RNA sequence: GCCGCGGUAAUACGGAGGGCGCGAGCGUUACCCGGAUUCACUGGGCGUAAAGGGCGUGUAGGCGGCCUGGGGCGUCCCAUGUGAAAGACCACGGCUCAACCGUGGGGGAGCGUGGGAUACGCUCAGGCUAGACGGUGGGAGAGGGUGGUGGAAUUCCCGGAGUAGCG
RNA sequence: GGGAGCAAACCGGAUUAGAUACCCGGGUAGUCCACGCCCUAAACGAUGCGCGCUAGGUCUCUGGGUCUCCUGGGGGCCGAAGCU
């Protein structure tokens, strides 16, 4: 139910690409690759989810971040599969610290939104038309996820945190609990609750993003069926 | 060859604390144990224990640290902010009871060898005795 | 006083009106300490700011791993002698106050004599092996000295061939 | 003592207003050997010596191992904490 799933194809990751502070969380260096202790991870998801659950059942929102290529789509789903916000594309700058001002991009998105098959396109030259269509396009592209939240989250969940170092800063400056799934690659030091394991194989990525939202819904009421994973496992 | 054991001991502590080292060893000496005995009692360490590395006696020192904090840099504050050798081997220092210091206004401590074993600012002061000021701890 | 002011509109010069400070005084000059952690014990430094000796070898000196006792010089504590008066410090009075002036109290580091403590330092005696040196066996190296030797090229001479230039 | 090559000085030709230079043709000490002096230097890592302690990554020289590697000594690069 826990490690039995994970022992399939979901444990250990990087090799001498690492960081020494990830020390307690490791079992062996077989194959010259660093293999992480799951027995320790067990005890971690426990204490991690204790906080996650707590935050869920009190109706406190969570922002999901995953820009890396072998994990983007896996985010778009779980997040919308829990009506919560995400960032699939570029982790923009000042999303949290200058929220005030990034927020005023949504107060342009919805301004364009109220115009997609509407009486004002009658007016305005063909110049603005396709232009604004092409604006909304990317406007939408980046702020699909980021939008559902219109006031600073109580926490953030993330995949490769070294890969989104920018994000971890913004949050941590605002005292916003940081929680994430990280590995040898990255350092535990600066994550308030950590899911230590493989941040690259969609396998290990998905499994962790699955039982993540599941516990969001169960603490909220009424767990459903699982969502897409085996897109093409080869 | 190490010119002063003590000053290195303290340093190794100062050095181990800086990285948040769970424990840290230090070669043994009865006078050191006496020191460390006060360090634990005064609440600067969990404690210590005699140990062995290749036949050679050490003292594993179990360090105590603060609680984890929020904001950027969560690194827990320290139990031992600052630890510094006083009577060094070149410049020895001695004091009668009346001449003893009040470390940090009393929050910290001054340790010292006297004819009656290793004591502290308050103890010695109270005993009514003096000796070689060893070091200051806070 | 230092930064600086004055070249036709000067709050910086000179006068004036006003204003700030102190007041039987107020200014200047000289000199001492201070600010100056600017000779740094308390309390500074030397990669590029001023500061690592061109580099070794070692004398005097400074400093000294772990453990056990003997001594008790350093060191600490106790008593006691000394530490004059005037001064300073605290009280209290005498001049109407004050400045001066008295009375009494409280001590002083130092050094002398006695007793005491032994952790640190020192000192004597013993022991250990983590410092240091030695042993055996191997290894890499344009480390140094002497002696001997190889070829490539520059230059010059002698011989051959060859001609109007070479550089 | 040696002296082929190179070359301060020195001389010629150039260039230039000038050219005691830069470029060209020569050229003396010196450069080399021995022996004895001299004692300086951007004698520079511009970082005195010895010791203990405080993440690792990367490539390299040299040793030792019941040699995918582990260990010791040395030479570079990137960098934790910290210092500046």
């Amino acid at each position: 139910v826990k490690e039995l799933l994970e022992a399939g194809v979901h444990f250990g990751h990087e090799r001498k690409r690492w960081n020494p502070k990830f020390a307690r969380y490791i079992y062996a260096e077989r194959n010259g690759i660093h293999i992480i202790d799951l027995q320790k991870t067990m005890e971690e998801l426990e204490r991690t989810f204790r906080f996650i659950e707590d935050l869920a059942m009190r109706g406190g929102t969570i922002l999901f971040v995953g820009t890396k290529k072998q994990a983007q789509d896996i985010v778009r789903m779980e997040a919308e599969r829990a009506g919560m916000p995400y960032v699939n594309q570029r982790w923009l700058g000042g999303m949290l610290t200058n929220f005030k001002t990034i927020s005023q991009r949504v107060h342009r998105l919805e301004e364009l939104e109220a115009l997609f098959a509407s009486p004002e396109i009658e007016e305005r030259p063909k110049k603005e038309q396709v232009r604004l269509k092409h604006e909304l396009e990317r406007l939408q592209k980046y702020l699909s996820g980021f939008r559902l939240l219109k006031r600073l989250p109580d926490a953030i969940f993330v995949v490769d945190p070294t890969k989104e170092a920018i994000a971890v800063r913004e949050a941590r400056k605002l005292f916003i609990p940081v929680i994430a799934l990280a590995d040898t690659d990255s350092d535990p030091d600066l994550v308030d609750y950590i899911i230590p394991g493989n941040d690259d194989a969609i396998r290990s990525i998905q499994l962790i993003l699955s039982r993540a939202v599941d516990l969001i819904i169960q603490a909220r009421g009424g767990v459903v069926e699982p969502s897409p994973s085996y897109a093409l496992v080869q | 060859m190490l010119t002063d054991p003590i000053a290195d001991m303290l340093t190794r502590i100062r050095n181990a604390t800086r990285v948040y080292k769970e424990s840290t060893d230090v070669p043994a000496s009865r006078f050191k144990e006496e020191i460390l005995r006060i360090l634990a009692r005064e609440g600067f360490i969990k404690g210590y224990e005699r140990v062995d590395v290749d036949g050679k006696p050490y003292l594993r020192v179990y360090l105590k640290y603060g609680p984890r904090r929020q904001g950027p840099d969560p690194r827990p504050e320290q139990v031992i902010h600052h630890i510094r050798r006083i009577s060094k081997p070149g410049r020895r220092v001695y004091v009668g009871v009346k001449e003893i210091p009040r470390v940090r206004r009393g929050l910290g401590i001054a340790i010292l060898s006297t004819s009656k074993g290793v004591l502290t600012d308050r103890e010695a002061r109270k005993l009514g005795v003096g000796g070689e000021l060893i070091c200051e701890v806070w």
